[PDB]
Formats: structure tokens, C-alpha cells, sequence
């Protein structure tokens, strides 16, 4: 058959600490080895697993992964998920009779959201170095959404986690500006 | 043996018959390497369009070839197969013999 | 009966003269029905049988990739197997390879096999058991310990037990008008006198098939093993084999000799004695 | 069908 | 090991560009891969030591090469919007049947036009007084604005040295106009200090953005690639 690879979920967003679940199945059965890769931005890809059509499943640290090649299906399971696995997670197979080349799935974005030990969420109102301003939404849990405003003049980014090594701390934040003038922050991200 | 030598048969294809239509063999067999240079020859001089089996070997990784061309057998005319391999200090001729 | 595939590789480096020549041939039993030469215009694995004939184009295009991967392989081989024996780049190597599957009568699997050859010696062999490989020298060792890191042994089997044994039987089946044959040897005896106090018995096997033949002489019912010629099988070249087996007999001592015929297409074994 | 499964030397 | 070049290309629909690879040293196999949000990752085509060794489902506009050095070029010829694309090599110490390693990719924006495109726009927004007093912690947010494509790389450079630590930057830019197929982008950056740190005037803060734009053909400015920066220095007030 044409070997098609297909991955559930698209998408996952979980807190830290959970163990996850990655599923992935594939059309044809006459596959030499099936390899797990993780993509991150401007780093290309790389190899997490790679099991042989005579594996039933190969460990590398936290990461475990099953071949059921009859059933035409692979399983990821990521242990005690941290931050640094957030990442897209690619499924990927060798098709018998060729020359080594990868079959690919879309993959499964996955996103690791960190504990937030002392939650104090705040919003502050930031002032242009050189009028012009912007609203930081900060140091909210990671159980927080942040949705774009329902304003077609309000922009809203997406959340993200800064580390200031040095405090060993970690804090979310989302920003938010206007076209209008003086935009007020009270209610940006509400 | 690194270079061996290879083994020469001469034979038709069908029992000779004089004016009849055939085939000139010759079974080249048990050499190493695999360059060699076959002619088959009438009356001593090379016959022009011969055509010889794909490059393989035996189980003693010896490599053979067929080389053959058609042929209509005379009682006067004379045929020949001559060789010449690493192995060899010059060109070896095995005459064709109809009762070989 | 049996029956067997095998693939034979011989890839040949040519110093100042080019990329090294590289020829494929795969049998089914004694029939050839493919080959690739890297000197050859086409650039395609070539029909040498007409039943391959109807394998369709994607055929011909896998068969034609995975021949010139397996040249480009054996290209890179020669340079690394050169390193290990310290040889010279002015010297011309030879590796050669044939691996293939054997399938009983039922078409069962029966067993697989890969030998590989350097410079006409035995360099690497897939053991009886496909899971192990005997080395023949340490160069050979450094081959086992990469083929064992990369499954080598793992995959060749999947192959062998599998896809082999699937393909040759698919060949026999569209082959079978001449692939399950059997041409019995047509067989005469020749006398030629050689002096007025000896002459030479040549006993004759023409036109048969398969390549298998035991050709042996008897004196009154005693196998005469010395005193005798018997040469190498040679192709017809019509897809037929021939051999002979000749004895030196004394003048008036004809009869105490007999020829015994042994073949596949054969009922019983034959005895031929000569006939003035 | 040739084995297509290449290792080196 | 694997380097690719260029990391950025932005070309209108009908004309040819050349991708660059190097293998890692002593690799024998390049294959080169197309990531599209609609197919994801797809083989394109392979090469073994100089040679073609197996072609994917690769257009005939589409050809490549390995030459003697081992290096790859693929050249996509007649662009497509449909070409847009990460375009990926990976190379293998052998075929490629265990290993393949990637390179870090390059990027392809195909566009109807160039007249599209623009630099990015930068400012560096000072900390909140309220952060300051609450917290003891200073966020300072850099905005980029008003560019297209978004083909962009922000990096924070404290007293003329880049820093990661306290430092975290959009997953990807934000669309200013979201009924608009050739809407500009914006993205937002936050480099978060002590209260101490902020405050001291000897502290220098700048915002770097490198935009990646267009020797090609042009009235209102140039958009080649070029860096934007916006600065600010620490106040005690």
C-alpha cells in the first residue's frame, strides 16, 4: 500500500511532571525500522528512538517506544515530562526495498508547561525608551489562557516562560498594545 | 591460488555435420581474475562477431564465461579458441576437435 | 524437487582506467534472468529470461536502483577493504558477493545463505543459522563488528525467509514451461583408437537439464576413478548442459568397460557399454 | 528481487 | 556537523534559487527533505558518494546534485507560492538506513511580488514602577513591528554582549492584519533583571532584530536584509 504516517495528537499542552502518551500509526507493514525524531526551532531534527522491524521497543532515559508493525502502530511515552521536551515530536519509517529514506508524520506539538511555584499575577503598563506603550501580563499559573482580544485594534501575543538562572526562577507573561491612544491595561487580557 | 588459470573447452553446440548450420563454443572456466581476452578463430584468423554469457562464478569464486558465435562446419575448415589471461606468458590456441 | 535463487556480484577496480566494472547476474537454478553492467549504454537491469518479461515497470525501476546501489556499496568497499590490507591504489581488487534462498518442493523456505568475497577468497560468510557471521581474517572482523551494530544479519534474514523465497516462488510459477522442466541426457558412446595395443572410450551426456550429472566408468562392475578424463559441464548455450567421461582400454578389452549415467530426468540410472 | 538493505564494509 | 546555506531566501514566483549543503566530514549520503504546513516532511531526493541513489516525488523544475567534495545543491526553478517550504538535508556516515543527521534548514518564501515586503520597526519599552515596587524584578519588553515576510531573529545584547538567561521571545510572530493574505507581522520579546540591575545607568540594553529581505530589483526605501535595533539605558528614577 502507499505508506501513509499519521500522528494523534496534533497538538498536546500539559503541565510538567504528567507521563505522555504519543501515538502514531502507519498504512504499511513492510518497514525496515521506525525512528522518532524531536524538531525545534532553526535546529532542524533530531533522533530519539530508532526500533527495528525485530524490535518490540527500544529506552533512551525518560523516553520509551513500542513497534506493533502487524497493527501498523508506534507508541511514545515521554516520563515524567519536563520543559526542556517541549518540542514537535516526528514518527517516521523505512519502507523494504529502498534506499533508506524517511516516511514522515505531520507530528505532535508538544508543549511542557512549567510549575509556577509563587503565582502573582499582575498587569503593568510599559513606556516607550524614545506615547507609545504596551501591557505585561506576568507571573500568572500555568493553568492560565491567554486569548486574543475581541478588539480588531488590540494585538495579544502568546504566553511565554523566561528563567533568570541566577534566582532560579521562572514567570510566565503575554503582552498586549493598541493602535488607539492611551489603551488601557485593566481589562487587555480580560 | 590468488591467479588461477583458466580451463579451455572448444565444442559445438550440436554434433558437427559439414554445410549444416551450428554453434562454436568456447568455455572459458576456473580463472582469477576476471580480465581475459577470447577469440575464436577460422583457419587462424579471428572471427569478427562473437558474442560471450554475463561475468559469474563457481562456489570456489572462479569466474566462466560462454563465448560463441554461429557456424556452418566444412571438412577442410580449420576452428580454434585462443586465450590470453594474467596467468598466461602468451596467447593459449585449443584447436576444435568434433570428437571433444 | 529444490529449487534456488542467487544473486552474483563481481565488482573489479581499474587503476588510471575509470570507476571500478561492476556485473550482476541472478539465476534461478541453472537459468539466468537478469543481469546489470555498469559499462553497458542502458543503465537498466536487463531481462535474460522470457518469463521476467512480464514483471511491470516498477519492477524494472526497483531492480535498476537497488543493482546501482549495490555498485555504489561495492565502489566504496573496495577503497576501505584496500585500507585494511594496505595495498596500493596502483593494484586492481575484486570483491565478489552472492547471497539467495533455497525452497523445497512444498516451495517452503529450505535455507538462505551470503558469502563475500576479496580477490577470489573468502572474506565475509552469513552463517547456516542467518544470526551470526564467520570472518575469515581480522580485516574481515572490523566488516562483522559494523554489520552486527547495523543489524546486517537481522534484516538479510527478514529478506531471505521472506521476500527471497516470495520472489522465486512467483519466478517458478511464470517460469514453469521451462524453470519445472527436466531434459534426461541424450547419450552415446565414441571409440578411438589411439595405438594398435589401446584406444579411448569417451561416453556422452548432450542436452539435459539440469546442470547436476554424475557421469563414472566400471571395469567388470569395479569404478575405474584413475585411468579416466572427465571434464567440467559446459552450456550448450540453448540452455541445455553437456559433459563426457573417457577411458585409455586396451585393443579387445571393450567390453569389460561400462559407462553409468546418473540424472534428475532419468527413471533409473543408465549403463552404456560399446557396440561395434 | 534484490535485497536493498545496504551496509559497508 | 551538517550546514546549509542560505538560512533565509526571498524570491517572487518564476525564478530559480540554489540550496547549499555540506555533509558531515567523511558522510557518503546527502538526502535532501521539503517541510510544507500541508504535507510536512517529504523525501525530495538522495545521493551516495557523488551518485544519485533514489528520487522521491520530486518535480522535473526541481533537480539536484552531489559533486566530488560531497557537498549538495538543489535547485527549484520556475517557484511556485507552493514552494514555500523548510527545505532540509541530512547526511549518513553510510546509505542512511540507521542514521540520518539534519541540518539546521533553509527557508523558502515564494510571493506573488516584492513591493509586499518591509523592515522591521523596533522599540524597547521601559520597566513598570509598579513591577519595580512589587516584585523587585524589571521587564523589559522590545517590540518589532510592520514587517513582512517574518522571516526575523531577535536576540537581547546587555553591555555589547547577547543573553539568554531571563530572556523569552514569541513562538512565532503575530499577523497585524488578519483579514489581509499579505499581512504585515509583529513580534514582542521580554528581558526580565533585578530591580538593581535596571536601575544602575552603567547597564546598556538593545534589542537586536535581524530581518531577512532582499542583489535583486527596485521607491520607498530598500527591504535587504539588514539589523533594526531600539536602546535603552538603566534610570534610577
Amino acid at each position: 500500500m502507499k505508506q501513509e504516517v499519521t500522528q494523534i495528537p496534533a497538538a498536546l499542552s500539559v503541565p510538567e511532571g504528567e507521563n505522555l502518551v504519543l501515538n502514531c500509526s502507519f498504512t504499511d507493514s513492510a518497514i525496515y525500522n521506525l525512528q522518532w525524531f524531536r524538531q525545534d526551532p532553526g535546529k532542524g531534527l533530531t533522533s530519539l528512538l530508532l526500533i527495528q522491524s525485530s524490535q518490540r521497543e527500544q529506552t533512551s532515559g525518560r523516553l520509551n517506544a513500542s513497534l506493533d508493525k502487524s497493527s501498523g502502530r508506534s507508541t511514545l511515552y515521554i516520563a515524567a515530562s519536563q520543559p526542556g521536551d517541549s518540542a514537535t515530536y516526528l514518527c517516521a519509517v523505512r519502507q523494504r526495498g529502498s534506499q533508506g529514506n524517511l516516511i514522515f508524520g505531520k507530528g505532535t506539538k508538544l508543549s511542557v508547561k512549567p510549575n509556577i511555584q509563587n503565582p502573582d499575577p499582575a498587569v503593568y503598563q510599559l513606556r516607550d525608551s524614545k506615547d507609545k506603550s504596551v501591557c505585561l501580563f506576568t507571573d500568572f499559573d500555568s493553568q492560565t489562557n491567554v486569548s486574543q482580544s475581541k478588539d480588531s485594534d488590540v494585538y495579544i501575543t502568546d504566553k511565554c516562560v523566561l528563567d533568570m538562572r541566577s534566582m532560579d526562577f521562572k514567570s510566565n507573561s503575554a503582552v498586549a498594545w493598541s493602535n488607539k491612544s492611551d489603551f488601557a491595561c485593566a481589562n487587555a487580557f480580560n | 591460488m590468488i591467479q588461477r588459470t583458466p580451463k579451455i573447452q572448444v565444442y559445438s553446440r550440436h554434433p558437427a555435420e559439414n554445410g549444416k548450420s551450428n554453434f562454436l563454443n568456447c568455455y572459458v572456466s576456473g580463472f582469477h581474475p576476471s580480465d581475459i581476452e577470447v577469440d575464436l578463430l577460422k583457419n587462424g584468423e579471428r572471427i569478427e562477431k562473437v558474442e560471450h554469457s554475463d561475468l559469474s562464478f563457481s562456489k570456489d569464486w572462479s569466474f566462466y564465461l560462454l563465448y560463441y558465435t554461429e557456424f556452418t562446419p566444412t571438412e577442410k575448415d580449420e576452428y580454434a579458441c585462443r586465450v590470453n589471461h594474467v596467468t598466461l606468458s602468451q596467447p593459449k590456441i585449443v584447436k576444435w576437435d568434433r570428437d571433444m | 524437487g529444490s529449487h534456488s535463487m542467487r544473486y552474483f556480484f563481481t565488482s573489479v577496480s581499474r587503476p588510471g582506467r575509470g570507476e571500478p566494472r561492476f556485473i550482476a547476474v541472478g539465476y534461478v537454478d541453472d537459468t539466468q534472468f537478469v543481469r546489470f553492467d555498469s559499462d553497458a549504454a542502458s543503465q537498466r537491469m536487463e531481462p535474460r529470461a522470457p518469463w521476467i518479461e512480464q514483471e511491470g515497470p516498477e519492477y524494472w525501476d526497483q531492480e535498476t536502483r537497488n543493482v546501482k546501489a549495490q555498485s555504489q556499496t561495492d565502489r566504496v568497499d573496495l577503497g576501505t577493504l584496500r585500507g585494511y590490507y594496505n595495498q596500493s591504489e596502483a593494484g586492481s581488487h575484486t570483491i565478489q558477493i552472492m547471497y539467495g534462498c533455497d525452497v523445497g518442493s512444498d516451495g517452503r523456505f529450505l535455507r538462505g545463505y551470503r558469502q563475500d568475497a576479496y580477490d577470489g577468497k573468502d572474506y565475509i560468510a552469513l552463517n547456516e543459522d542467518l544470526r551470526s557471521w564467520t570472518a575469515a581474517d581480522m580485516a574481515a572482523q572490523i566488516t562483522k563488528r559494523k554489520w552486527e551494530a547495523a543489524h546486517e544479519a537481522e534484516q538479510l534474514r527478514a529478506y531471505l525467509d521472506g521476500t527471497c523465497v516470495e520472489w522465486l516462488r512467483r519466478y517458478l510459477e511464470n517460469g514453469k514451461e521451462t524453470l519445472q522442466r527436466t531434459d534426461p541426457p541424450k547419450t552415446h558412446m565414441t571409440h578411438h583408437p589411439i595405438s594398435d595395443h589401446e584406444a579411448t572410450l569417451r561416453c556422452w551426456a548432450l542436452g539435459f537439464y539440469p546442470a547436476e550429472i554424475t557421469l563414472t566408468w566400471q571395469r567388470d562392475g569395479e569404478d575405474q576413478t584413475q585411468d579416466t578424463e572427465l571434464v567440467e559441464t559446459r552450456p550448450a548455450g540453448d540452455g541445455t548442459f553437456q559433459k563426457w567421461a573417457a577411458v585409455v582400454v586396451p585393443s579387445g578389452e571393450e567390453q569389460r568397460y561400462t559407462c553409468h549415467v546418473q540424472h534428475e530426468g532419468l527413471p533409473k540410472p543408465l549403463t552404456l557399454r560399446w557396440e561395434p | 528481487e534484490l535485497f536493498s538493505y545496504l551496509i559497508e564494509k | 556537523g551538517v550546514t546549509q546555506t542560505p538560512k533565509h531566501l526571498i524570491t517572487a514566483t518564476g525564478q530559480r534559487v540554489t540550496l547549499r549543503c555540506s555533509p558531515r566530514s567523511g558522510d557518503l549520503s546527502v538526502y535532501w527533505y521539503q517541510q510544507s504546513l500541508d504535507q510536512g516532511l517529504q523525501f525530495l531526493i538522495q545521493y551516495y558518494n557523488g551518485e544519485e541513489r533514489a528520487k522521491g516525488n520530486i518535480l522535473e523544475r526541481f533537480s539536484a546534485q552531489q559533486f566530488p567534495d560531497l557537498h549538495s545543491e538543489l535547485n527549484l526553478s520556475s517557484l511556485e507560492l507552493g514552494d514555500s517550504a523548510l527545505y532540509f538535508c541530512a547526511s549518513s556516515p553510510g546509505g542512511g538506513h540507521n542514521e540520518q543527521f539534519f541540518g539546521p534548514g533553509t527557508r523558502l518564501t515564494v510571493l506573488e511580488d516584492l513591493k509586499n515586503v518591509f523592515p522591521p520597526e523596533v522599540a524597547v519599552f521601559e520597566p513598570s514602577e509598579a513591577e519595580i515596587s512589587h516584585t523587585q524584578k524589571a521587564t523589559l519588553v522590545c517590540l518589532a513591528t510592520g514587517f513582512y515576510p517574518d522571516h526575523v531573529e531577535l536576540s537581547w545584547w546587555v553591555n555589547g554582549k547577547e543573553v539568554h538567561s531571563g530572556v523569552c521571545t514569541d513562538p512565532q510572530p503575530l499577523k497585524e492584519q488578519p483579514a489581509l493574505n499579505d499581512s504585515r507581522y509583529a513580534l514582542s520579546s521580554r528581558l526580565r533583571v533585578s530591580a538593581t540591575f535596571w536601575q544602575d545607568p552603567r547597564n546598556h540594553f538593545r534589542c537586536q532584530v535581524q530581518f531577512y529581505g532582499l542583489n535583486d530589483e527596485w521607491d520607498r526605501a530598500k527591504p535587504v536584509t539588514q539589523i533594526v535595533s531600539a536602546e535603552a539605558w538603566g534610570r534610577a528614577d
